[PDB]
């Protein structure tokens, strides 16, 4: 799959 | 954006690490989990490939609390929980065990197990074989 991660603890993103 | 596939899958979560072999994670602290307009609110998510050997890779996640949002193709909002939930690409569903609910005011579904098909009416009960 296509992922998207992102930190709501900096609001910034990583694809997987 | 697609191929001819499955969504891309959203995840926010407050604090995790990444793998020194690139290819088994865990995603940790009040996260939101989002695909198709489904929303799944967690405390704990897992992602795990093989590199993409036989191309198969799997997708876990837990919640204290625990919350299974979707909309309900009769053009409704809905809501529910479970104390897991469970993918992997060729199922076209999402599965939640353990202690499951979902409700709207036309339909009630809870005990073991829920999964919704997002185009045909197969909501029911099969009760289960593991809480996993």
């Amino acid at each position: 799959v296509p992922i998207i991660y992102v930190n709501r603890a900096t609001x910034k993103c990583a694809a997987y | 954006v697609t191929g001819d596939t499955d969504q891309p899958i959203h995840i926010e979560s407050d604090q995790q690490s990444l793998d020194m072999q690139g290819n088994v994670v865990t995603f940790t602290g009040n996260v939101i989990v989002t695909l198709g307009t489904i929303k799944i609110n967690a405390d704990k998510v897992v992602v795990t490939r093989p590199g993409g050997e036989q191309g198969k890779e799997v997708i876990d996640g837990y919640g204290k609390p625990a919350t299974f949002y979707q909309m309900q193709d009769n053009g409704k909002p809905v809501e529910g929980h479970a104390s897991q939930m469970h993918y992997e690409l060729a199922k076209d569903f999402v599965v939640l065990t353990g202690n499951a609910y979902l409700q709207q005011v036309d339909s009630n579904i809870k005990g073991d197990k829920i999964t919704y098909l997002v185009k045909e009416q197969k909501m029911q009960a099969f009760s289960d074989k593991g809480k996993r």
